[PDB]
RNA sequence: AGGGGAUCGAAGAUGAUCAGAUACCGUCGUAGUCUUAACCAUAAACUAUGCCGACUAGGGAUCGGGUGGUGUUUUGACCCACUCGGCACCUUACGAGAAAUCAAAGUCUUUGGGUUCUGGGGGGAGUAUGGUCGCAAGGCUGAAACUUAAAGGAAUUG
């Protein structure tokens, strides 16, 4: 099988949020950052280490993936978290309420502009 | 133990129910509890379809339908895969597949 | 068929306090119920209360606080020497510093402490503590 | 050493808390077993029972141990505890552990008189687990702890000095009846007698008088 | 055994001594 | 007594109903019926707006009351809710938890999860029970926004408004906001409009 | 209530009653009966 | 609790529910006490100062805490028109 | 004891399987099955849960009756709200329980609403004997000598 075991996965997600802007879609460079990175006992478990990392820049470029977060999706992230509209859907755009929603105003006694329409089942 | 609370029927403020036969091994069982199903299936199934509508002697004639209600005893149920042992919490359950 | 209306009076009030109501409706009314009411009132155990009138023996609400423990009935209303008040209040009652055992004299109705200063003995109704 | 991990085991090591009657007042969960023993260094621990109990596997059986451990003062606060572990010493080391965090007080007044200082408990109360069942009474002075061998430490370990008990159901499950004694004991704080009617101002919790303390 | 056919046995031995004894009377 | 500034104005009822807070569900339960003001044909059963806002300065008040602001937890687990506590979390200083709610935050001491809170807002206690539930172990008085409908076990102020709408459910969060900020000084004068629009408090679908 | 009357004047009921029910008790069979000095080869005496 | 020479020989004396007059023992670890700000003239809390109540396990489970805040809140001004005592 | 007697079928007879198969499976088949007149008086006759009365938590569906809605289709049928009396059902534990579970099996060591019936370790034994009822099969009432340290209930891991 090629399932690829945690301590795979996880070396290679910690290399993500930290060097995302160095990694490129290519092993032979990816296979030399991991030794510059990253301290490895092994020939055989940095080719798979680096291998996935490859695969893993592939899905972020069609779309960000759970469970990876970087500085320059975090970035852009909180910038569209700021998003608010010229005039509130709640501002009024000519307030409709029906009829007993009207009476519920007059025992308040507040003075608005209500206009009623019918209502039924 | 107690293993249902509705005794594995379904009489409530009933005395007696009348019997019924399964259809597999000809056993009385009352009717509130046998497992009852109904088997609605075209005449001619599906492989024959193209055979009977080239073979017709009318245009757009309608295949008629069979249909028969059906009663089998637990035994004959557990069986013939109509149902199957269920968990403690999923026995409670009653909505259909 | 309804035997005791005091013991269904008791048992509504118990069950209410015991459940965190501030008030019961118990019917119907009696004399009893209501001299049993004023002792339990008399020490603070109970409260305001009002009697309902309808013709037909009344309803009574009655006002709770957190107070009331447990109030019940001794039934049949046992006879009571005067030293055996000693050996029903050692088996009904939490301690020997509070609580009460009311029982029906000639004197009334009236709180066992009450009962030992008017020297008076009679039937057992009940408790409250 | 010790490094607290919670608001209250800050505070009660920085001195701000100075007796268990403020944790019983606010009723503040208890969860680090040094804030017990730093407020009541006076307790002496007991180990009541310990027994084997088995499982069943493919290779055998499983054996492993379970003990029972009560803590107290003799002055008015108790708790119970039982563990299982793989080891007896180890059984019993968790155990104390266990008691401890569940010390509880309990009320003592007079049978008669309100003479001298209170001997034994206010009312009558009753705790039950399992099957057994565990009523405790007042007696009067020079009556001593009327209860078998394995409820009287118990009651020796809280204060009590005149009581009496009776018990019903199947005693000889010990952890039943220890348990039994133990909720029995705990109840006399919950009974509403007349001495306690008035009405007192809800004291300020002392995690919010001494907020920033218990920041860190 | 099964107590329905306990029952049954007992019941034939019973049946045998009420005539077995009906040769005396 | 509040002053009279604190009654509600116009422009808030202008607000509430816009976002279809006084919608209530087609069913209610006992402990909720005194918020229900009428019922309309079709078994809708319009909230009294007016204690709606009433118990919202309350809950406000208790908020304002907790000296260290991080000790208010605000807990939403529904995608509708989840940004408006990240942002009432922001404006003021109460620790949200967003997303999931890991069992064992508020009774395992060890766990890197651990909040010990004097105040928790939940937003639908139905699908936030776990919070509540875990509520009762620790002390932790508890706040929601509840439906005509929802369950009251382990609830102490309930703020009633439609939480099945994504406008309603914004808007109150963006409210408590104002009033917690009122009350503790932030902003001048309670007569003046906020300077942060509703929208900011809504859920975007894409 | 429980299965038992609890009337003043209920006393014969509870006499009668309880006095058939000592019978399931093994010690009272015996001692009534007297099987001691019918089948017991001592007699009921200490040592023979 | 006093003696025959009246001190207090008692170790404490527990709170009790407003809405049920109850002893809140010490491990009724489903109780709460809740504080209310108090506001000044011009409409900001005053720190360190409040309104106090305690409700007691049993009352929360049931789901009864709600209304009984509303009648405790309503009798002291914290509240205008959100109880009305007849059902 | 008359009548009826189509089906299924204790007994009986057969074919096959089998080490045996006087059993299961296949085909016959009397009594029975059904009705009139008269006996019996039994069952896992079960909800393994006596009857009358009061009180205590939430939610929906359904059967009968009544009230309000001139609701809507063409007061009959539906729809909405309320109420009384039923068959039940879902969620929960203030509470109960040894647990399984239970809105009664709760309001019982904080033990008392009225009342009837039954049980006292397991076997011998629902047996012997004496009565009484029945045409018979049998039903109701029902021991003793002797024997024995366990039988038993609900859950847990294998």
């Amino acid at each position: 099988g090629r399932v690829r075991t945690k301590t795979v996965k996880r070396a290679s997600k910690a290399l993500i949020e930290r060097y995302y802007p160095k990694l490129t879609l290519d092993f032979q460079t990816n296979k030399r950052l991991c030794d510059e990175i990253a301290t490895i006992q092994s020939k055989r478990l940095r080719n798979k280490i680096a291998g996935y990392t490859t695969h893993l820049m592939k899905r972020i470029q069609k779309g960000p993936v759970r469970g990876i977060s970087f500085k320059l999706q975090e970035e852009e992230r909180e910038r569209k978290d700021q998003y608010v509209p010229e005039v509130s859907a709640l501002d009024l755009s000519r307030l409709n309420v029906d009829n007993q929603t009207s009476d519920l105003v007059k025992s308040l006694g507040l003075k608005l502009p209500l206009s009623v329409i019918n209502v039924s089942a | 133990p107690k293993k249902r609370a509705s005794n594995g029927r379904n009489k409530k403020g009933r005395g007696h129910v009348k019997p019924v036969r399964c259809v597999n091994c000809s056993k009385s069982i009352p009717k509130d509890k046998a497992i009852k199903r109904m088997a609605i299936r075209n005449i001619v199934e599906a492989a024959a379809v193209r055979d009977l509508s080239e073979a017709s002697v009318y245009p757009e004639y309608a295949l008629p339908k069979t249909y028969n209600k059906l009663h089998y005893c637990v035994s004959c149920a557990i069986h013939a895969r109509i149902v199957r042992v269920r968990s403690r919490e999923d026995r409670k359950n009653r909505a259909p597949p | 068929t309804r035997s005791s209306v005091l013991a269904d009076a008791l048992n509504a009030i118990n069950n209410a306090e015991k459940t965190g109501k501030r008030q019961v409706l118990i019917r119907p009314s009696s004399k009893v119920i209501i001299k049993f009411l004023q002792v339990m009132q008399k020490h603070g155990y109970i409260g305001e209360f009002e009697y309902i009138d309808d013709h037909r023996s009344g309803k009574i609400v009655v006002q709770l606080n957190g107070r009331l423990n447990k109030c019940g009935v001794i039934s049949p209303r046992f006879n009571v020497k005067i030293g055996d008040i000693e050996k029903w209040t050692a088996n009904l009652l939490p301690a020997r510093q509070f609580g009460y055992v009311i029982l029906t004299t000639s004197a009334g109705i009236m709180d066992h402490e009450e009962a030992r200063r008017k020297h008076v003995s009679g039937k057992i109704l009940g408790f409250v503590y | 050493g010790w490094v607290p991990v919670t608001k209250l085991g800050r505070l009660v090591k920085a001195g701000k808390i100075t007796t268990i009657e403020e944790i019983f007042l606010h009723s503040l969960p208890v969860k680090e077993f040094q804030i017990i023993d730093t407020l009541l260094p006076g307790l002496q621990d007991e180990v009541m029972n310990i027994k084997p109990v088995q499982k069943q596997t493919r290779a055998g059986q499983r054996t492993r141990f379970k003990a029972v451990v009560v803590v107290g003062d003799s002055n008015g606060h108790v708790g119970l505890g039982i563990k299982t572990a793989k080891e007896v010493a180890g059984a019993i080391r968790a155990g104390i552990i266990i008691a401890k965090l569940s010390v509880i007080p309990i009320r003592r007044g007079y049978w008669g008189t309100n003479l001298g200082q209170p001997h034994s408990l206010a009312t009558k109360t009753t705790g039950k687990c399992g099957s057994v069942t565990v009523r405790l009474i007042p007696a009067p002075r020079g009556s001593g702890i009327v209860a078998s061998p394995a409820v009287k430490k118990l009651l020796q370990l809280a204060g009590v000095e005149d009581v009496y008990t009776q018990s019903n159901g199947k005693t000889r499950t010990l952890e039943n009846t220890l348990k039994a004694a133990f909720v029995a004991i705990g109840n006399t704080y919950g009974f509403l007698t007349p001495n306690l009617w008035a009405e007192q101002p809800l004291p300020v919790s002392p995690l919010d008088i001494y907020s920033d303390e218990a920041s860190a | 055994m099964r107590a329905k056919w306990r029952k049954k046995r007992t019941r034939r031995l019973k049946r045998k001594r009420r005539k077995v004894r009906a040769r005396s009377k | 007594s509040l002053p009279a500034t604190f009654d509600l104005t116009p422009e808030d009822a202008q607000l509430l109903l816009a976002a279809n807070t006084h919608l209530g569900a087609r069913n209610v339960q006992v402990h909720q019926e005194p918020y229900v003001f009428n019922a309309r044909p079709d078994g809708v059963h319009v909230i009294n707006v007016g204690k709606t806002w009433e118990k919202l300065v309350l809950a406000a008040r208790i908020i304002a009351a907790i000296p260290n602001p991080e000790d208010v937890v605000a807990i939403s687990s529904r995608t509708f809710g989840q940004r408006a506590v990240l942002k009432f979390a922001a404006h003021t200083g109460a620790t949200p938890i967003a997303g999931r709610f890991t069992p064992g935050s508020f009774t395992n001491y060890i766990t890197r999860s651990f909040k010990e809170p004097r105040l928790v807002i939940v937003t639908d206690p139905r699908s936030d029970a776990q919070a509540i539930k875990e509520a009762s172990y620790v002390n932790i008085p508890v706040i929601a926004l509840t439906d005509l409908d929802s369950p009251s076990e382990f609830v102490d102020v309930a703020i009633p408004c439609n939480n099945r709408g994504k406008h309603s459910i914004g808007l109150i969060w963006y409210l408590l906001a104002r009033e917690v900020l009122r009350l503790r000084g932030a902003l001048v004068d309670r007569t003046q409009p906020w300077s942060i629009m509703p929208d900011l408090y809504f859920y975007r679908d894409p | 209530g429980k299965g038992k009357p609890r009337g003043l004047n209920s006393a014969r009921k509870l006499r009668v009653h309880r006095r058939n029910n000592r019978w399931a008790e093994n010690n009272y069979k015996k001692r009534l009966l007297g099987t001691a000095f019918k089948s017991s080869p001592f007699g009921g005496s200490s040592h023979a | 609790m006093e003696n025959d020479k009246g001190q207090l020989v008692e170790l404490y004396v527990p709170r009790k529910c407003s809405a049920t007059n109850r002893i809140i023992k010490a491990d009724d670890h489903a109780s709460v006490q809740i504080n209310v700000a108090k506001v000044d003239e011009e409409g900001r809390a005053i720190p360190g100062e409040y309104v106090t109540y305690a409700l007691s396990g049993y009352v929360r489970s049931r789901g009864e805490s709600d209304d009984s805040l509303n009648r405790l809140a309503q009798n002291d001004g914290l509240l205008k028109n959100v109880w009305s005592y007849s059902r």
